[PDB]
């Protein structure tokens, strides 16, 4: 009951026709948990994202953070409202004129904070983030990773109760986003900050989201821990995500050569899915043995996604009519979705 | 040159000195206020008028419009009415800073421009107040935009109070008016050339060394 | 509203018209070339000397910090040895032009400076002449650049001839000068404003409007 | 086609010796689809550039068609270019021009008739597609349908010799596979010299006979694409050959991992297959001949330059007797097989 989302649309103007950004969205957000939101590019991720700092304004719904309600306040309550609810950007929205020190103490300056506890706060997020080294630099002289830590650290400046995540590490490399998204979780698992976070790259929800929300159109699809997301994933358009933090690609002389009508002298293609009890067990080993079939494994792989193992199988299965029918029984048997993407 | 001449053009160049500082300093204490109250009402922004926009706009664009030298003759009166004189240095002080204002405010309000809009954004965010944001933010991060405006601004104005030496504003622009152009001297009138182009030299670099010392 | 006095502030139209125009024109025939010289001939460009840029842009640098009035007077020994005439318009667009040449090439030069540097590079690719890069690459690139330099020059050639007024070119800024400067009459004074105001927008309204459609 | 040789280039920025290239010979068969792999800044740029002579070599000396390039005068060199046809990373084009007169630009620049500049580059822009869109302007146009007025500009001229500067660097994989598909049936067709630098591996594989890898200055390798992709000389085009292979190995395993053997283990291993190996099903294979048990991790097939090719990542369950049998087994059939530690 940290943030309550709920109904929230969203409509614009913008020109000679109305365009809908959200559909009655409703999401709770547990307090000290990550819940991120997946979605192609247009969905409404920015606009969801900004309701709940109400830097955008809900056509209709209600917007409960820290129990209160957000969307009719005063102006001036509202300021109030922001010192609980830090924010981070793909672009890092930092001052080019102002130090490290005085971009984190920015947020305090806005508060008639006196200087004496500013730099005490200040030295601490910086010791936090890691760059307590960079006291004295200029956005211009950082690199994105050092760039994106000072914007968290700003955020945390007014020690905010709910962090939120405009796509905050969209423009950071892998190598460099897994460390920022690792801090990023510490600083939820060491001081138990809630955090919400939008995302166009599912690699990023499964390293840090402990729940999920799966947005496509301005409402919402899939809406469930990341660990039943990543496993028994309900919709076809959440499958394609997962698949994508995975790298499984078919490759191309299979998709042509692969035709979804039987014909003479076919085998099926078909993909697996491991939940966690199966991932581990060497079952296509053991199918091999005991119904005399021998499966072409295209491409396969595992990982984990909200404390929970899980992984995918691109495999075709070569053998009689009936033995592919009875190892298939025995893969749904023993908790592997089967599922035949057509035949070769 | 005449040793009366020689006491003549430190006056000159003193009033000339004077009425552009002065005037780009009161072009400033106006247009700076325009300028940030233009930009915040623009569509999207902070404040956005598309009505109040248009008007503070358009009224910009007309006084920016009127070429200096009619907007000053036609100022003479008003002129008259506050100062209580029409000619001298403080005389000039006046149709100079109208002139300077509309020219400001464009300018103002363009270099706030080149600030990327979402730190706006990450203003409110923090819990900013539309006044803390142009104060904390705005105007910092404008400041070499603003900081060059200025000098660009003092410039136009060494040579608008040197048109103001043809109408009785004094200054280098009345000695090159009257003995460069009513009666001819050669010593006389180029002196007061090289005057002026040093004094413009002298305000770029100014300028520029200012605006090399904004860290990146 | 003396009809005769209209009849002539009509003619003081015509003065201003074609001191604004002739002079532009003539502005570009020596800036066009003094434009592209400069950015061709910029370092990392293909000519790459700083010898002849550094000259070439230092004389453009030392005239346009000149100040029009004080430029237009100094000039008047020169100008009316090559006209014969220092006064009249005819005379006074020879101030003009040299007024806005200067001010044009380093716009030509920016205006040039915006377009794609691998433009040239695709260009040299193909066996493209640099008289054929500038020609049928850079300058058709650098047009919305071009047509956009051009309303400034003239909105700015419009305030620089009514200074001439004080030197006596004679024109419709000049009828401001008698009559607002020596012998005030509101409606005759109200009434050369209000048409350069106007004169402005048109030029404004023309230039901006062929841009629109020279954009693709 | 193109045989370059020797040529060294060093710049002169800054009081700095920047060995651009280093030492580079070059050799191109006509008619044959050649690329050039490095990191950033390690010559590609500054060599394709070498070939029209963009950028003068220091040293070494560059013949296309046989005719030696730099020993030339500036309008001896312009007609040579007419047979050297370029295509840029940034598209390049005309924002001016329409699509039809953009590609009847390198035609303009050497005078010729209208109607034969009309009947020339109607040919090409109905080849790429784009006979259609004649009338639109580059601000409208596509990523990839920029790239296909720059293609037909840079044959407006008939050359012998395509170059391409990273021509897919920035551009969307469906529109990558597209283009680079597009240049593949131009090869074909008319017996065009493709020769092209990118940083990219996916496009490598997916339209060159032969590769270069380049760094440092120096080009390091030269053997078929699918040579290459098997058996890499040096630590360099490993590199380059593993980001291809997406081969994501688990994080949890290292902690886990042993690098000598412990009891109750299970050796794990890194099984890698060439050709028609990878579409034999032989872990089910194994599975019953040895009866041991491979948990499957990993798998990921890709061809790379006509050859297909597979690698995977198993542990082994079963006793030792029968390990070292499906071991010695696989081998046998020609699967890499390589022990990493132990589970
Ligand atoms: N400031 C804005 N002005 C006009 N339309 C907008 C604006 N922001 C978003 N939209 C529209 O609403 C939709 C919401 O998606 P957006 O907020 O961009 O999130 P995402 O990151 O998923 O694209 C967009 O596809 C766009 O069409
Ligand atoms: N015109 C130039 N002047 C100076 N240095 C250059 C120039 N062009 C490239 N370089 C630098 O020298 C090296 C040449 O490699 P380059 O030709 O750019 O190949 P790549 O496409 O692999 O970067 C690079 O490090 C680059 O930064
Ligand atoms: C790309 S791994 C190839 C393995 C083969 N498909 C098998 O079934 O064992
Ligand atoms: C998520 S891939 C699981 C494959 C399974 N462990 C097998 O080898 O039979």
């Amino acid at each position: 009951h940290m943030i309550k989302l709920s109904n929230i649309t969203k409509v614009f103007h913008q020109g000679t026709r109305t365009i809908q950004a959200l559909n009655n969205v409703s999401l709770h957000v547990p307090a000290g948990q990550i819940y991120g939101v997946i979605g192609a590019s247009g969905a409404g991720k920015s606009t969801l994202i900004r309701c709940v700092n109400l830097l955008e304004r809900p056509t209709e719904g209600s917007v409960l953070v820290d129990g209160q309600e957000l969307t009719t306040l005063s102006e001036s309550e509202l300021t109030k409202a922001r010192r609980q609810i830090g924010m981070i950007f793909q672009h890092f929205n930092l001052l080019s004129s102002r130090t490290v020190f005085g971009n984190v103490a920015l947020p305090l300056e806005l508060d008639n904070t006196p200087k004496d506890e500013v730099k005490r706060r200040v030295t601490e997020l910086l010791s936090l983030v890691g760059l307590g080294d960079k006291h004295d630099s200029y956005p211009s002289n950082l690199s994105g990773g050092q760039k994106q830590r000072v914007a968290i650290a700003r955020a945390l400046a007014s020690n905010p109760k709910v962090l939120l995540c405009d796509q905050a590490t969209s423009a950071l490399d892998p190598a460099t986003t897994r460390s920022i998204l690792e801090l990023l979780k510490d600083i939820n698992r060491r001081l138990g900050l809630t955090i919400l976070l939008i995302t166009h790259e599912m690699d990023v929800v499964k390293r840090i989201c402990d729940c999920v929300a799966v947005i496509s159109n301005g409402e919402l699809i899939e809406q469930d821990t990341v660990s039943e997301v990543f496993s028994h994933p309900k919709t076809p358009l959440a499958q394609k995500f997962i698949q994508s933090t995975l790298h499984l690609d078919i490759p191309e002389d299979y998709q042509e050569r692969l035709q979804a009508e039987p014909f003479t002298d076919c085998v099926p293609m078909l993909r697996l899915e491991f939940t966690g009890q199966s991932v581990d067990a060497p079952l296509l080993s053991e199918t091999a043995r005991r119904f005399n079939v021998n499966n072409n494994i295209i491409s396969a792989q595992m990982d984990y996604a909200g404390g929970v193992k899980f992984g995918i199988m691109l495999t075709e299965m070569h053998g009689t009519q009936q033995d592919t029918q009875a190892a298939i029984a025995w893969l749904q048997e023993h908790h592997v979705k089967v599922e035949v993407l057509g035949y070769v | 040159m005449s040793e009366p001449m020689m006491w003549l053009l430190v006056r000159g160049v003193w009033e000339t000195l004077a009425m552009t500082f002065v005037s780009g300093f009161f072009g400033f204490v106006i247009g700076l206020p325009v300028g940030v109250l233009l930009y915040v009402t623009r569509p999207g922004q902070i404040i956005a008028n598309a009505k109040l926009y248009r008007t503070v706009s358009a009224i910009v664009n007309i006084f920016r419009s009127i070429p200096f030298i009619i907007l000053l003759v036609w100022m003479i009166p008003f002129t008259r009415v506050i100062v209580g004189t029409s000619i001298g240095l403080q005389a000039a002080i006046v149709p100079l800073t109208v002139g300077a204002a509309p020219f400001i405010a464009r300018m103002v309000e363009n270099a706030l421009l080149e600030i990327p809009t979402g730190l706006i954004e990450a203003s409110r965010a923090m819990g900013a107040t539309p006044m803390q944001i142009v104060r904390k933010v705005l105007l910092p991060e404008a400041l070499p935009g603003l900081v060059n405006a200025a000098t660009i601004t003092l410039i136009t104005l060494v040579g608008y109070s040197a048109m103001g030496g043809a109408v009785g504003a004094g200054g280098l622009g009345q000695i090159g008016y009257q003995y460069g152009y009513i009666g001819y001297n050669a010593t006389v009138m180029n002196t007061v050339l090289v005057l002026l182009v040093i004094l413009v030299y002298l305000i770029q670099f100014a300028g520029d060394r200012i605006v090399r010392a904004v860290t990146r």
